[PDB]
RNA sequence: CCCGUCGCUCCUACCGAUUGAAUGAUCCGGUGAAAUGUUCGGAUCGCGGUCGCGAGAAGUCCAUUGAACCUUAUCAUUUAGAGGAAGGAGAAGUCGUAACAAGGUUUCCGUAGGUGAACCUGCGGAAGGAUCAUUG
RNA sequence: ACUCCGCCGGCACCUUAUGAGAAAUCAAAGUUUUUGGGUUCCGGGGGGAGUAUGGUCGCAAGGCUGAAACUUAAAGGAA
RNA sequence: CGCGGUAAUUCCAGCUCCAAUAGCGUAAUUUAAGUUGUUGCAGUUAAAAAGCUCGUAGUUGGACUUUGUGUUACUUUGAAGAAAUUAGAGUGCUCAAAGCAAGCCUACGCUCUGUAUACAUUAGCAUGGGAUAACAUUAUAGGA
RNA sequence: UACCUGGUUGAUCCUGCCAGUAGUCAUAUGCUUGUCUCAAAGAUUAAGCCAUGCAUGUGUAAGUAUGAACAAAUAGACUGUGAAACUGCGAAUGGCUCAUUAAAUCAGUUAUAGUUUGUUUGAUGGUUACUCGGAUAACCGUAGUAAUUCUAGAGCUAAUACGUGCACCCCGAAAGGGAUGCAUUUAUUAGAUAGCGAUGAUUCAUGAUAACUCGACGGAUCGCACGGCCGCCGGCGACGCAUCAUUCAAAUUUCUGCCCUAUCAACUUUCGAUGGUAGGAUAGUGGCCUACCAUGGUGGUGACGGGUGACGGAGAAUUAGGGUUCGAUUCCGGAGAGGGAGCCUGAGAAACGGCUACCACAUCCAAGGAAGGCAGCAGGCGCGCAAAUUACCCAAUCCUGACACGGGGAGGUAGUGACAAUAAAUAACAAUACCGGG
């Protein structure tokens, strides 16, 4: 099947290796699990070396998000991905990737920002959350976002590895970054 | 695997490098004679041990004097030249070593001294005495004529106690004549 | 190989089982444990091979299943159990009681204990590091691990174990000035003074150790095993008490034996 | 003493029309088993309240790995060949006499032409020449 | 211009061995079994043969590079 | 190399003698071979100096610096290094090739019995030495 | 033993080779052969083809007995032994061979801060439950087929089989609630200084926090012994799950090192060649693979290609020294199982005394099908100059399983055996006759 070998390739001079022994299991490959954006989740458990296992996950809908910033995360659903830096191919295919820059909804994140800042985007209650409006700024950029009720994500997880699709909402320069690789 | 096949054995002589040189055949044939040899293969080992011995003094003479090398195994050499009586005690260096010759070594053959000691009449007499179990070094019965004899053994050299000569019954010659005179 | 090798050929055995290279085509084959393979004494070759108490491998089996041989205190039913330096092999039937040292030619001798000597053993840290919930814990050369380690012990201490309460009661540190022996190499079982540490970043660690008669010598860091703290072992040592003498001065010893015996 | 053609026998190798042949390998291309992943499929079984839930075979779809076979091409090794032609060997063939003496035209090198054959001739060179020598 | 003494460089010659060499002979062809200053090319019995083949150069003549099968107990140097 | 052509020391035989001897003869490779030459060969005439010169890589390069954190080679010592084989210590398997045993006395046993040691290119690792040698460097000192 | 001798001439001194001389753990062959010890043996040509038999199975007091099994007893679940069968484990070691393979294998030397690792050993696993459910084997009895450890249906019943299941922070009218074992995935945060661990060196070990997963995890198991409290409590073991360390190992990997050939001088790169970025895949590093980008990489210090009657090494023969030649074969490493490819199971295999396919060979058939892999041991054919018994045994060495016990063509024993090696008979003595010397 599928091989890591070396046997196969040139030399770093160009000469040719000429086969001295058959592949071994120790060196195989496997197919890509090719991860799509879909409500019929399924992640199909894969036997590894050592007994051990691996999660592939061929469908997902909904990942586990940080907002860095704010230091909180929830999980989210996944709308859509917008860019691939390896193959722009995987975004209009909606393959889910590690470092895939996608929309997730919103939602989860305002509710926690209405319930931590009293903020849309009981007397000691609102003791604390005047309290922690002193020191609250938000990002124009990332504000801006909050409207539509998206927010651009990065994935931080391999799907095909794990099974599963987790990353961090955008900001700071690197959402600079990609807007502007959007902006056309 | 086989374990024998681990079992070492070795070559004890080596042929001439000149089969038809007369003056060899000459004096080969003088030491045969004297002392009773079966063959030249007899003597020729007598002087591949020989040739290994004066080997081993020359690569220790060729060290430093203070060598530990030279100083240990020099010793040792020295000590098993003693023990079978090819030097004395007044020679005590690895250059009387050299000096040895193949007569020292065929007089300490048990064939040798169980004529020079008397209890054989001539050379050959010893040897068929010798391989007909009647000689014994010690408490041990011997039916080699090459066995080398050790200064401490020479002096416990006798006949067997089974032997005709050494206290045992008479052979299977003189029972047979005594019972035909009996008989008569 | 697709997989583990379950033989070992006697020619390939370690030199230091001083196994006859005829008596068969195969070694036992140490089994996994606290010693590594070629740093260890088979029970079987212990039994049978120093001890005669076993004529056969066989007999070995015998002996071991009934219970009556015991390692570091527990007993051990496994022949090919790796027994190495510094273990306790007890025999309550001969009331016998030995640790395993190396003699002065690099060999593992069975040195017999007194009663009182043998409730402890001698272990080098591998290593100290936190576990899981931050507990720190030390491992040793003979595959222990102890949990809570006094905050002092580092790594190549020597920690003295009680086999019965399975605890830490002694240690000593290594530093210049200990008495200690080596168990690995050409000097294998020799025993000196820790002269000197040379340091090499990246490399392995060489230390120079004097013998008690002025005789030097330098090793790796892990050949080196502390035994006490400045001059004096906190184990009984063999006869020659890791003295290395010259071929010239054992052959001078053989000569004058053979005068007197 | 000795050179070559020619003539006879045998042995080794070479050239050679045959778009020679055989065998093996490799590249590209074509076709493509099986397996695996995916898609669809839902025989059948079980479990709940004649509708749900779970499991799921055959088969099917795409992809991957990819044997195998079939081309053209290339390479490798072996081998046939009318005829041409080289060398060597083979007691005591034919024709001369070229090399050895100044060998009867001193020999030899390079090159060119010519002749049954060795060889001959032209031009330049060498002595390994048959001259170490003309202040005559 | 010629005569005499000398120095450096060059083409050579003559005598000689304390040298070398199989010798002829050589003042280098010497300072080599008492074997080593540096470096390039190049030979390994006689033939087959500077031939066959491949490559390369040339208008050609040919040059450069360059085998094997097989054959033979000598061929050869100096005196 | 030669023997045999009517007086064969050489063929076929007998006899006798010779060599090795339970072995000996016949049909790739080492030695001999200083006929592959690093040690250590040849090239005037025996086989062998390119017709001549230039020329890059390569190889080889004068003398001089203390006697009385530039980088390397070299040398010294050490560490690490499978066994078996080789060398070698001990040991009377009856000797031997071997083997790794055994020995001591006569008790309910002993010698902690022995099962040494050296060698091991090159490369790598680590101390000491700094002659010889290689590379790098130097004057608008970016100097100490 | 640091050695030479014959051969060119009428004779001489040379060059030079031919021939002789000696060895080979070096093969074959010829003739010959009494004894002791030791001992190689279908590598060379054909990794050619194989009839037959055997070479891997496995049971403890301790997973599962209702044999319609045996033995001994005599209203009880069982509890003497135990075939069969399920379950568990092993069969990835060993043995064989040298075909392919020339910086590759391999050797010494490194690295994993670049990974996986059944087992052993050590440590560590939170503050219906007096015990759940449905199946199935053996057995039983209807069978099919020419036929195979080929196969269908029916009736039963077990488990350590299978499937289940008791088992500090945030919100906040400080009540209450959420999360709260271990593991998994992501993000924020601490991991100082010179309370606070390690390294030559790590945002490392490890901690805290926010969530996440549709988590084979966190014991529905077995033997023995019976005791102590007044139903309660409790001993010593077996087996099993998870985590870390350890051990047994592997994978990949650093530096240096390999024979002949230039009548092999350029090679590599569209379809990965060299490197970069982002992914995918993998136990994990890496053009290992994909997308995009750059134009690199190697070479007279011989790349690339070709040859090898080339597995590499430890080593073997011969050796004054230097050297030459050999290294299929018992130790180590690698590789293969007629040729390729693919794969399941598993801690571990691209396994072949496992499976699937193709190709090449080839067996049985009632012609509808079915079963094949001796470069394991012995044996046969063929090939050849060239190589043994279709033997006995697990007693030794050791390996393996549930196991003190079973099994082992591994291994040993004997047979064949002038491969090779060791010791060593085939006569000794005396008197006569004969013949010498001092
Ligand atoms: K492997
Ligand atoms: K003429
Ligand atoms: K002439
Ligand atoms: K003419
Ligand atoms: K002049
Ligand atoms: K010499
Ligand atoms: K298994
Ligand atoms: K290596
Ligand atoms: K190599
Ligand atoms: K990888
Ligand atoms: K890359
Ligand atoms: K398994
Ligand atoms: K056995
Ligand atoms: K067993
Ligand atoms: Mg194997
Ligand atoms: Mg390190
Ligand atoms: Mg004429
Ligand atoms: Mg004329
Ligand atoms: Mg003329
Ligand atoms: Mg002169
Ligand atoms: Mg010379
Ligand atoms: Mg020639
Ligand atoms: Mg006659
Ligand atoms: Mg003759
Ligand atoms: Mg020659
Ligand atoms: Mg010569
Ligand atoms: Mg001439
Ligand atoms: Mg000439
Ligand atoms: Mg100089
Ligand atoms: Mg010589
Ligand atoms: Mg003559
Ligand atoms: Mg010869
Ligand atoms: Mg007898
Ligand atoms: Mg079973
Ligand atoms: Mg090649
Ligand atoms: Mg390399
Ligand atoms: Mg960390
Ligand atoms: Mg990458
Ligand atoms: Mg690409
Ligand atoms: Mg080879
Ligand atoms: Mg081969
Ligand atoms: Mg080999
Ligand atoms: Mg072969
Ligand atoms: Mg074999
Ligand atoms: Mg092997
Ligand atoms: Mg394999
Ligand atoms: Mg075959
Ligand atoms: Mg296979
Ligand atoms: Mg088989
Ligand atoms: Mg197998
Ligand atoms: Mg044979
Ligand atoms: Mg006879």
């Amino acid at each position: 099947g599928i091989s890591r070998d070396s046997m196969h390739k040139r030399r770093a001079t160009g000469g040719k290796k000429k086969s001295w022994r058959k592949k071994r299991k120790y060196e195989l490959g496997r197919q890509p699990a090719n991860t799509k954006i879909s409500s019929n989740k399924t992640v199909r458990r894969i036997r590894v070396r050592g007994g051990n296992v691996k999660w592939r996950a061929l469908r997902l809908d909904t990942g586990n998000f940080s907002w860095g910033s704010e230091a909180v995360t929830r999980k989210t659903r996944i709308l859509d991905v917008v860019y691939n830096a390896s193959n722009n191919e995987l975004v209009r295919t909606q393959t889910l990737v590690k470092s895939a820059i996608v929309q997730v909804d919103a939602a989860p994140f305002k509710q926690w920002y209405l319930q931590h800042y009293g903020i849309d985007i009981s007397n000691h209650v609102v003791r604390k959350i005047e309290n922690r409006q002193a020191d609250r700024k938000l990002d124009s950029h990332l504000e801006e976002q909050f409207a539509s009720g998206r927010l651009l994500a990065c994935i931080s997880s391999r799907p095909g590895q794990c099974g599963r699709a987790d990353g961090y909402i955008l900001e700071g320069k690197e959402l600079e970054f990609y807007m502007k690789k959007l902006q056309k | 695997v086989h374990v024998s096949f681990y079992r070492n054995y070795g070559k004890t002589f080596k042929k001439p490098r000149r089969p038809y040189e007369k003056e060899r055949l000459d004096a080969e044939l003088k030491l045969v004679g004297e002392y009773g040899l079966r063959c030249k293969r007899e003597l020729w080992r007598v002087q591949y041990a020989l040739s290994r011995i004066r080997n081993a003094a020359r690569m220790l003479l060729t060290l430093d004097e203070k060598d530990p090398r030279r100083i240990f195994e020099g010793e040792a050499l020295l000590r098993r030249m003693n023990r079978y009586g090819l030097l004395d005690e007044s020679q005590n260096k690895l250059d009387y070593v050299l000096a040895l010759t193949v007569e020292n070594f065929l007089e300490r053959r048990l064939q040798t001294l169980v004529f020079k000691t008397g209890m054989a009449k001539s050379i050959h007499h010893a040897r068929v005495l010798i391989r007909q179990r009647h000689i014994r070094v010690g408490r041990q019965v011997v039916n080699v004529a090459s066995f080398m004899v050790r200064v401490d053994s020479q002096k416990h050299i006798d006949f067997s106690l089974t032997s005709p000569f050494g206290g045992g019954r008479p052979g299977r010659v003189k029972r047979k004549n005594q019972k035909s005179a009996a008989k008569k | 190989a697709r997989g583990l090798k379950k033989h070992l050929k006697r020619l390939n055995a370690p030199k230091h089982w001083m196994l006859d290279k005829l008596g068969g085509a195969f070694a036992p084959k140490p089994s996994s444990g606290p010693h590594k393979s070629r740093e260890c004494l088979p029970l079987v070759i212990i039994l049978r091979n120093r001890l005669k108490y076993a004529l056969t491998y066989r007999e070995v089996i015998s002996i071991l299943m009934q219970r009556q041989v015991m390692v570091d205190g527990k007993v051990r039913t496994d022949k090919t159990y790796p027994a190495g330096f510094m273990d306790v092999v007890t025999i309550p039937k001969t009331n016998e009681s030995f640790r395993l040292l190396y003699d002065t030619k690099g060999r593992f001798r069975l040195h017999s204990l007194r009663d009182e000597e043998a409730k402890f053993k001698l272990c080098k840290v591998r290593s100290v590091q936190f576990g899981q919930k931050g507990i720190p814990y030390l491992n040793t050369y003979d595959g222990r691990t102890i949990r809570y380690p006094d905050p002092l012990i580092k790594a190549n201490d020597t920690i003295k174990l009680d086999l019965d309460s399975n605890k830490i009661v002694d240690f000593i540190k290594f530093d210049v000035g200990n008495v200690v022996m080596v168990t690995g190499g050409r000097n294998r079982g020799r025993v000196g003074i820790l002269k000197n540490r040379e340091k090499h970043k990246g490399s392995f660690e060489t230390v120079h150790i004097q013998d008690s008669q002025g005789h030097e010598f330098a090793t790796r860091l892990g050949n080196v095993f502390t035994l006490g703290k400045g001059s004096k072992p906190w184990v009984s040592l063999p006869k020659g008490k890791g003295i290395k003498l010259s071929i010239i001065e054992e052959a001078r010893k053989r000569m004058a034996a053979q005068s007197a015996t």
